[PDB]
């Protein structure tokens, strides 16, 4: 329920389930293998 | 076999029997089955089309009504000289303190439900000035979170705890808590010990720990004292129930255990649950004309 | 904005109300459901389970002794053995039973009852009993040829240990009340009586005295109505350690 | 049909010639934990016939003054055979149980035992505020005796105990009772040393009596764990 | 009427009329007959 | 107008409520969005990043020295080197970690942990270690042939510097609690222990003492539940210059 | 949320309001309906049933004697026998009648009335009566040749015992009022008068005096409007045992 | 407007215009005529 004219007035947006944890866990230019890493 | 039952069963008319080898009134209790004798087999019956509903004995309806779980009175005053609930209290949440709800819940072994919580506040002047329209803060403190030490401690800033702020002039404050057990159901009874050492509590499943309810008056004290009483009501909803139990007969002794003593004499004595009659041939309320 | 007005009952707290309410823990995921044996969905499933009647509710019957009735060989024909008060509201053999305890959370009831009796004498013991239900209106019958005029079963002891007496729903009204006035026409069910049809006959090496266990349950034509606080439990004080929850 | 029974599990078998059918608790049968209910991710050991077999406990004497007897599961079996060894070496356990209770007498004896399996039989103490201690509850293989069977030692009711899975041994009718118990817990597995899912209670609601020459009338309990699984291997607590 | 985002916020669910009383009344492995039971 | 009535909870301020509210600045246009590196959308992405354990939380270990464990050549076989307390709720080597700090905003947890150890001796140093996880129930093992019965990895030092021990989710319940009663059956995880599998062997020109750095992270089967105020921060007073904001 | 504002009349308790309200007993199943004789759905069905007029409302008429009018043989022609006041609001022969009592719960009325008279003399008694309705405007007629100018029926006693005089709805307005000012032009109906058309003639062995019973009902063109508290009942005190309900 | 789950909670039902006044005015087994009644 949102009758205000400005969209920032709306309630919270709890639906964004996209993740990409590899940008913090795997920032290596050549991807790891499942295999000696070095 | 599982079936949808909305009304009590119909009765069919029945005739005279006299059949050799057929004895529907004989049973064998030793099997542990309940008697399967039907009325049509015991007597001659008429046809009755039965319209009586069964919805009021649904487990949802039996349990989902709001009952008192907590009641605390405290002084709202300048507390500098007090030794006491100094404008706030902490309650360790439980369902065992008020016996009417306790006995109903203890009809079952396992329960899964969400808890509708209603908070009712009332105020009286200490021994008249009118009644102040105070603001209260209730804060839920889960396991391992820090409880407030003082009315004005920074724990009340509630960065991640859920708090509700409510006025005395408001309708009762209301929130729902989800089913929050770490198991699929609460253990209404627990034949076990809470810790890996031998000294842990008997009879409480650690899995069912809710946490603490902390309630303060948010207003600074007035020049005169008041007594504030907070009542907490819980209504189970979205209920599943497993393994029905024999009801409690003897008075409850403690919230911590099932310990028992009984009343001094029947009814509900340890030696005699039902009150006595003079003999097994005595009819106590016999009609006489 | 929308023009509105408040009705009577605005702001009330009714303990049986049924509304949605604000979730205190947003995005909380409850533990997955798991299959557990023995789910109950209607309390009428419990009252259909037979449970022992406290028929021997007499002084000098202590504890377990109250759950059985002892029968002996008699030397007079057709003697009365025991009667069962049928008041579920007033204290009596039916109160502390599964049907009894659940029903006392309600005010109105309808439908048939079954009483089952298990004979627990020795294999060599023999006998016949007559179990009678008398519909209400007069006094409880004290002689067999009076009780025989009501609804009854003649039970011969044998390989099958147990007999059922059905108490059929015989009532002017759709429901009876769990009324403290037991003599009210809206409440009184009548009587169950047991007489010797023949005699208990045992050889010298069997015990001369034998026991019955009586059980009661509801049938599936049974219905309960108007929920109330059960008078079976109460407290005058706080329980032990209930205060310590605030400390 | 209903009167004779043979039970065979592993290297063990029992025959009875006077059964009274048998009880499957709540109509369930024991099963292994399926993947859609599982929590612990290590591969379980399933010893089968090494654990899933009848163990016989010490017999108890039925006497005129008996109040009845109880044993807690898994506690009573936690030190017996390969079931006990797997219990001691593993953090987590799950099983059903097959319970068979044995008591015979002559055709001149009378007596009735209620044989009832109680889930989560949390005991009370009599006439104290102090909760039962560890040694009041954890009786092991020997089991315990009822203090006040009339209230099931928990402020409740023997009369309504028929709401639990049960049979009777009525000496006139039958000489054994059989109850099959599924896994009965709020969690899919448990630590076997701190929680008991089931209590077997045997209560003499009608006392033993006769006018023949007296003999010792024992009650004997045989329990088979069923579909045992163990998780979390480590050293033995033992 | 339920405008909250969490489904546990809803009002009570009083519509489940399924019963199976035989799991408490008839837990015998061989079903009773309507006929000597033993 | 529309007839209406107010429910319980009308007028309450619940800090976790979720409604629209009146825009104070109508027609305001926010600054266009710009791509920024490193967007986080779930806090579980952070707890999957490994971070150093404070295993050497001993007096006389100061600052950085607490983040490493020193290993020396021994003259007795199979000696214990260190143990790691697995309590995230009670203070211990796991608390000040990314998984630790984020998890302490929650009450319930589930899922596997990984511990990674990096050997930081010289190239000429050699050795084998055994790292053991013991599921809960008894005391922490003090001998290698006791610890060896649990979950373990035998680590040979080599060109690959680092080994992982997985702590698999082995629990009766779906979740554990961050409970201050560490011995509770709903909370205790068990123990990690490190023993010599062989020995640390170094030539004369290498340093005789070598260090391990231990790291912990969650795996992606990990879940957190029931948000709470973290006990890691607090204030007894106003901060400096917080008053000056009113002046 | 929805923007709203409260109107005048918000929070009022109007005793004739018509809203749904919260069910105090959820899932309660009322007793099945059963066919009962004599269902009433409109109160106009009751006022169509004829009931006795108290025409002999005179001192020295006691009880039942007030419900009949005694007629005797006269020796003068065309004499007046009785008149009936037509005021339903003011006390008079019509008040304690089914049409009267129900109508006094209302303020406005319209439609025709029927008066039926039953002659209860002996079979051998003979006679003719003239029954006249005079529309309002002047005094009640005291002579037959004045009353004869209005609406009338000439009744001959015979095998059929009873005659009807219709009072037709003759009014300027759609409705009249039950007004305490009986002379108001919005209220006055006029008069009913009975005269001898011939004479009551009886033989010596019949009783010389005979009775009429008068009845009144509404016709089905009758309508009632604007409900009010009836002035037929009141209390100055609590009733006996009304206090005991609090004890 | 009725959002309660029990139908007895509803507002009043003022729509039943069925009448049968003859059950009180004409309970004679042989119906009257419009004609000497006796
Ligand atoms: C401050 C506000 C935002 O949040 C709250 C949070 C909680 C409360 C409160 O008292 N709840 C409660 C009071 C009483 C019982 C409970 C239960 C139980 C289910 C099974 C149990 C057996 N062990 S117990 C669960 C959740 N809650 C409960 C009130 C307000």
């Amino acid at each position: 329920i949102n009758f205000y004219k400005d969209s920032y007035a709306a309630s919270a947006s709890k639906q964004d389930f996209s993740q990409d944890p590899s940008k913090f866990t795997e920032p290596v230019v050549e991807g790891l293998k499942a295999a000696p890493v070095l | 076999i599982e079936s949808i039952i909305k009304t009590a069963t119909d009765t069919v008319k029945s005739e005279i029997n006299a059949e050799l080898g057929v004895v529907p009134s004989l049973n064998a209790v030793e099997t542990g089955a309940t008697s399967n004798t039907e009325p049509e087999e015991a007597i001659q019956t008429r046809t009755v089309i039965n319209q009586h509903g069964v919805s009021e004995t649904l487990v949802e309806n039996f349990l989902s009504r709001a009952a008192l779980v907590s009641k605390r009175s405290f002084e709202y005053k300048d507390h500098t000289s007090s030794t006491a609930d100094k404008n706030f209290f902490k309650w360790t949440i439980n369902t065992r303190s008020f016996v009417q709800l306790r006995r109903k819940l203890e009809l079952f072994t396992y329960l899964r439900f969400d808890a509708e919580i209603t908070i009712l506040t009332t105020v009286a002047v200490n021994g008249y000035v009118g009644l102040p329209d105070l603001t209260l803060q209730a804060m839920f403190v889960p396991t391992g979170a820090l409880t407030p030490e003082k009315q004005d401690s920074f724990h009340w800033q509630s960065g991640s705890n859920a708090s509700v702020f409510f006025k005395i002039s408001d309708p009762p404050a209301r929130i729902t808590i989800p089913f929050m057990c770490i198991n699929s159901a609460y253990s209404v009874f627990y034949d076990g010990f809470a810790g890996f050492e031998k000294n842990g509590l008997y009879g409480i499943n650690p899995a069912d720990t809710i946490g603490n309810l902390c309630v303060r008056i948010v207003n600074e004290h007035q020049p005169v004292g008041f007594t504030v009483t907070v009542r907490v009501y819980m209504k189970p909803k979205h209920i599943k129930a497993w393994a029905p139990r024999p009801p409690r007969t003897l008075p409850y002794m403690s919230i911590a255990n099932a310990n028992y003593k009984g009343k001094e004499r029947a009814p509900n004595a340890l030696s005699a649950i039902i009150g006595n009659r003079d003999s097994v041939k005595t009819m106590p309320h016999n009609i006489v004309n | 904005g929308v023009p509105t007005y408040l009705l009577p009952g605005s702001g009330q707290f009714l303990t049986t109300d049924d509304h949605s309410s604000a979730p205190a823990l947003p995005c909380f995921n409850p533990t997955p459901e798991m299959h557990i044996p023995g789910q109950v969905r209607n309390m009428l499933e419990v009252v259909q389970v037979e449970s022992m009647m406290e028929i021997n509710n007499t002084e000098s019957a202590v504890g377990m002794e109250r759950l059985k009735v002892d029968i002996s060989a008699l030397t007079d024909v057709d003697q009365l053995l025991f009667n069962i008060p049928l008041d579920i509201q007033l204290d009596g053999p039916l109160r502390n039973t599964l049907v009894g305890n659940i029903s006392r959370y309600y005010t109105h009831w309808s439908g048939s009852l079954e009483m089952t009796f298990m004979f627990c004498g020795s294999f060599m013991a023999a006998g016949k009993l007559i179990l009678c239900y008398t519909p209400p209106g007069g006094s409880c019958p004290t002689t067999r040829e009076t009780a025989m005029l009501g609804t009854h079963i003649v039970w011969d002891f044998g390989l099958q240990s147990s007999v059922t007496l059905i108490i059929p729903w015989i009532s002017g009204s759709h429901y009876r009340m769990f009324n403290n006035d037991a003599k009210s026409t809206n409440a009184n069910v009548g009587y169950v009586t047991c007489f010797m049809q023949t005699n208990l006959i045992v050889p010298s090496e069997s015990s001369d005295t034998c026991s019955l266990i009586g059980f009661i349950a509801a049938k599936d034509d049974f219905s309960l109505r108007l929920m109330r606080d059960s008078p079976d439990i109460g407290q005058l004080d706080h329980l032990h350690a209930a205060e310590a929850a605030y400390q | 049909s209903d009167r004779v029974l043979q039970l065979k599990l592993g290297n063990s078998a029992i025959v009875t010639q006077e059964a009274a059918n048998y009880c499957c608790a709540y109509g369930e049968w024991p099963n292994y934990l399926p993947d859609h209910e599982a929590v612990a991710i290590d591969k379980p050991t399933q010893p089968e016939t090494a654990t899933d077999r009848f163990y016989t406990l010490k017999s108890v004497k039925w006497e005129t003054g008996s109040t009845g007897w109880w044993w807690k599961l898994p506690d009573a079996l936690n030190n017996i055979g390969m079931f006990g060894q797997n219990v001691q070496h593993h953090y987590l356990y799950r099983s059903g149980f097959l319970i068979h209770v044995q008591c015979n007498a002559t055709k001149f004896h009378q007596g009735a035992l209620l044989v009832v399996a109680i889930p989560e039989h949390q005991r009370g103490a009599h006439n104290t505020n102090t909760s039962p201690g560890f040694d009041d509850i954890m009786k092991g293989e020997e089991g315990g005796t009822f203090n006040h069977p009339y209230v099931l030692d928990d402020g409740t009711s023997l009369a309504c105990a028929t709401i639990f899975p049960h049979q009777w041994i009525n000496l006139r009718t039958n000489n054994s009772a059989t109850i099959v118990l599924p896994w009965m817990n709020a969690a899919p597995m448990d630590f076997p040393l701190r929680h008991n899912q089931w209590t077997l209670a045997i209560i003499p609601v009608v006392p033993l009596g006769t006018r023949t020459t007296s003999s010792m009338v024992p009650i004997t309990v045989s329990i088979a764990p069923m579909c045992c699984e163990f998780n979390g291997l480590r050293h033995a607590i033992t």
